[PDB]
């Protein structure tokens, strides 16, 4: 199936997944297309961080479903 | 005659919107922004509708918008003024980051609540102490104060 | 003050000649390490004012760590692009506006 | 030894990403002052064998002063290309080519 | 009208110039694109090596005609 | 197994040929070529067609290829064996340059010879003390040596 993932620029770019990959191999994924670490990005869907250790089946991310790409997220 | 970034970026956010975030310019002010983000799915505040102010400042994009809430609500990360404890506001800011990130990252805060770095200190300690009871608490405080 | 180019492009500014800082055409395009592209300016405007570091991934990024990509700038140039000018309808390649730009028959 | 990357593309290699020495994709991409892409071992291999100096236009050129253009390599690796073995129908990103390579079902 | 030029690599540019134009500004024209300076320049058609001064009028040059690019040519 | 820089060179070169020029590989080694140029417009050689033989050494494109006419031809800039005097071929090469250009600038050569950088002492010295007798010297070695 397809993604849509929204850059920090605003450009979205599109992968192809299956609902049974993690969020890490999603995160190594939109490392080789733009340059980001994995461990920089953070991954926003329907207003949740999307956590490394769970699956897209998990959070019940579908066909064209668009997601969100955020900086790297420490102390306040 | 505005810095032409933000005319851009206010035209990318207004024609391609997020879904559950509002945002608009003021039509007397371009740099502040009649914000409205909707409350996010399986949270203490499902089903709410919280105001907000941002502002650009004058050498934006070089320093961070200042964002405050405009609606009363029950959380450890937001302080009873309506100021954020978020941290692309507080530190470690970048030119590259925009609006649309911004105001995602506070609609992901509202998810996630962080009692381990507070700063409304009565929220934080009844957040740890007793959890369930600040939950229900958050969600009467979004039935009174966030439903229209 | 100097931006990156302002002007519409035809067919539309394609996300990867455009600047993360200014969201416009690489106006003297330079390429870090990590291995993006921004204006001249606008990159050493980040790490004077906000530190010495690539915006779009926090890499490591000193001042003399910048390079030009010539490659870049070569092709933004050749793009074309429609005249700025309110009623104009003529276009032309990004390198020739400057020229027509004075020649214009519609500025103030 | 090593030349750029030999395979076949889909659609076809754009001059852009193509190597002026070995004629194929750039393997491992830097760029010079002037402003032209290269692989990393054919540019040196001309600077070493026939001179200090740019191929295509006989600029200046001393090893110490090329640099990586890995914007340019991260676009040349997501291209699509096919299986270069006789009889592989299957298409794939270059990246991903070197992984397929050993899992497919049609090399000698 | 248009013309063809033929690169050292066997890659194919098109320009846009009239019959009056000079060989300098063709050569300067090519500058643009590739980023060989006009004096590295040595432009061939139909076996004849194209000098600075005369015009693509001079030479016939025509709509579609297909120019040759060349490294500097100096001592034997 | 050849170098894959040559096999794509001669697809290109065989595809897409030049006017005038034929160009192909010996069928027992790819790095002869059987060469054919034919004579440029306004020239002393205007309707002939010379034979050449391309050679590609071991270290091509590093070095540049040895190229020599086999047909006899009135030329200041070739000598009586074949051997021609151009720039590409005896200093200044680069890997960039191509089987292609090289034909392209013989082609070019014959339609400007030059004495005043000569190999061939004898028709050089002819050509500066008497030019336009040289010129009907090389359309008769034209008529003679190289119509068909
Ligand atoms: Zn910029
Ligand atoms: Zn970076
Ligand atoms: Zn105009
Ligand atoms: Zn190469
Ligand atoms: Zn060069
Ligand atoms: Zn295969």
């Amino acid at each position: 199936m397809q993604i849509f993932v929204k850059t920090l620029t605003g450009k979205t770019i599109t992968l192809e997944v299956e609902p049974s990959d993690t969020i890490e191999n999603v995160k190594a994924k939109i490392q080789d297309k733009e340059g980001i670490p994995p461990d920089q990005q953070r991954l926003i869907f329907a207003g949740k961080q999307l956590e490394d250790g769970r699956t897209l089946s998990d959070y019940n991310i579908q066909k064209e479903s668009t997601l969100h790409l955020v900086l790297r997220l420490r102390g306040g | 005659g505005l810095p032409r970034r933000i005319i851009k970026e206010t035209q990318r956010l207004l024609a391609e919107p997020v879904p559950g975030i509002k945002a608009e310019p003021d039509e007397s002010n371009a740099r502040y922004f009649h914000v409205v983000i909707a409350g996010p799915q399986d949270s203490p505040f499902e089903g709410g509708t919280f105001k907000l102010e941002l502002f650009l400042p004058e050498e934006y994009p070089m320093a961070a918008p200042k964002v405050r809430f405009m609606t009363k609500i029950y959380h450890p990360n937001v302080d009873k003024l309506g100021r954020i404890k978020l941290d692309i506001l507080t530190d470690q800011w970048s030119p590259a980051l925009q609006i649309r990130t911004v105001l995602l990252s506070i609609q992901a805060l509202l998810s996630a609540p962080n009692p381990d770095d507070p700063l409304a200190n009565d929220v934080a300690e009844q957040w740890k102490t007793n959890e369930a009871q600040a939950i229900e608490t958050a969600r009467a405080w979004t039935r009174l104060y966030a439903m229209n | 003050d100097q931006q990156g180019y302002d002007v519409e492009f035809d067919p539309p500014l394609e996300s990867k000649y455009e600047c993360p800082i200014c969201l416009m055409g690489l106006r003297s395009a330079v390429q870090t390490p990590c291995g993006h592209r921004f204006c001249d300016s606008c990159i050493r405007k980040s790490i004077r004012d906000t530190g010495q570091k690539c915006p779009v991934d926090n890499e490591v990024l000193l001042e003399e760590q910048l390079f030009p990509d010539n490659f870049a700038k070569r092709e933004i140039l050749s793009l074309t692009v429609k005249c700025s000018n309110f009623g104009c309808s003529e276009k032309m390649e990004l390198r020739q506006l400057e020229k027509h730009l004075s020649q214009c028959r519609f500025a103030l």
